[PDB]
């Protein structure tokens, strides 16, 4: 009756620093739809975070791409922080230019 | 040369608040190209893609209209299957609805499809001949034996071969350089040490689309399938998708592996290797 | 383009 999002973090273009591009978290294979998603700097809540419109997969599980403009650097951490009724806490990722 | 239109709708009733969330989006293949949204300020179908925009206002007036009667209809049945599974007003539950065709190379009709759900599971669903229904537990049984009296399979089959396939036709035409495009992945391997012994190698596809793709690595030219970490298919936000797929080797024997790469915008398979 | 018996 219940299933767990899976999550990625990761960039729209290969990430070089001083260069604009797009933080993106994408989860998938979640029901039911509610869910919170929050992109992070550094530990810190990004506020201009957006996410794609609702939709679903053939096992009827729901996938949403939440993301957010930025230019990375060297020192900038950032991860993606996730909560939804099958998890009994948050779960966060973190980005890691490779994954 | 394969295309599919599909529709997808989400209600999710808001016990305690008001009225149901209801959410519908609609494709061409992997394509986005509209979006209802009943809390949205708007209250009208909305474009997502370029090539959806140059349709006049009527579109637009008809689509909304349709959309909102769709969400109303299934603001309703919320309450019926609530009744059905003896559930509760306080609780919050799901109806989603997927349909579309494909049409062939050509653009003529193979195949059509509409599908229920409630709560995340089958509820009821057309059939592969368009005039007949399953359905997946006793209360959709109340539901098959109404739609069957109303003769619905009938009106379903006349949109799925009709105005479905007409408008797919269309869109193909009208968004051609977006829709028929085969961006082939631009792809690339990464090495990470991880033990004194063993390192980790990745293979990437990026910028791709359709979505469609494989990975597979190989140890001495013959398929692993045992050792390979792989994710899905992810949406890069541009209208490409992106995916990899790692191995851990022992250290030194890197040479010996290779990544495959198929995409039907490759002419051939790709063959990476860490060198 | 998108798609009570007596």
């Amino acid at each position: 009756i219940q299933r767990t999002p899976k999550i990625q973090v990761y960039s729209r273009h290969p990430a070089e620093n001083g260069k604009s591009n797009f933080l993106n978290c994408y989860v998938s294979g979640f029901h039911p739809s509610d869910i919170e998603v929050d992109l992070l700097k550094n530990g810190e809540r990004i506020e201009k975070v957006e996410h794609s419109d609702l939709s679903f997969s053939k096992d009827w599980s729901f996938y949403l791409l939440y993301y957010t403009e930025f230019t990375p650097t060297e020192k900038d951490e950032y991860a993606c922080r996730v909560n939804h009724v099958t998890l009994s806490q948050p779960k966060i990722v973190k980005w890691d230019r490779d994954m | 040369g394969s295309h599919s239109m599909r529709y997808f709708y989400t209600s999710v009733s808001r016990p305690g608040r008001g009225e149901p969330r209801f959410i519908a989006v609609g494709y061409v293949d992997d394509t986005q190209f509209v979006r209802f949204d009943s809390d949205a300020a708007s209250q009208r179908m909305e474009p997502r893609a370029p090539w959806i925009e140059q349709e006049g206002p009527e579109y637009w007036d008809q689509e909304t209209r349709n959309v909102k009667a769709q969400s109303q209809t299934d603001r309703v049945d919320l309450g019926t299957l609530r009744g059905y599974y003896n559930q509760s007003e306080d609780g919050s539950h799901t109806i989603q609805i997927m349909y579309g065709c494909d049409v062939g190379p050509d653009g003529r009709f193979l195949r059509g499809y509409r599908q229920d759900a409630y709560d995340g599971k089958d509820y009821i669903a057309l059939n592969e001949d368009l005039r007949s229904w399953t359905a997946a537990d006793m209360a959709a049984q109340i539901t098959k034996r109404k739609w069957e009296a109303a003769h619905a399979a009938e009106q379903q089959r006349a949109y799925l071969e009709g105005r479905c396939v007409e408008w797919l036709r269309r869109y193909l035409e009208n968004g051609k350089e977006t829709l028929q495009r085969t961006d082939p992945p631009k792809t690339h391997m990464t090495h990470h040490p991880i033990s004194d012994h063993e390192a980790t190698l990745r293979c990437w596809a990026l910028g791709f689309y359709p979505a469609e793709i494989t990975l597979t690595w190989q140890r001495d030219g013959e398929d692993q399938t045992q050792d390979t970490e792989l994710v899905e298919t992810r949406p890069a936000g541009d209208g490409t998708f992106q995916k990899w797929a790692a191995v851990v080797v022992p250290s030194g024997e890197e040479q010996r592996y290779t990544c495959h790469v198929q995409h039907e915008g490759l002419p051939k398979p790709l063959t990476l290797r860490w060198e | 383009a998108i798609m009570y018996p007596k």
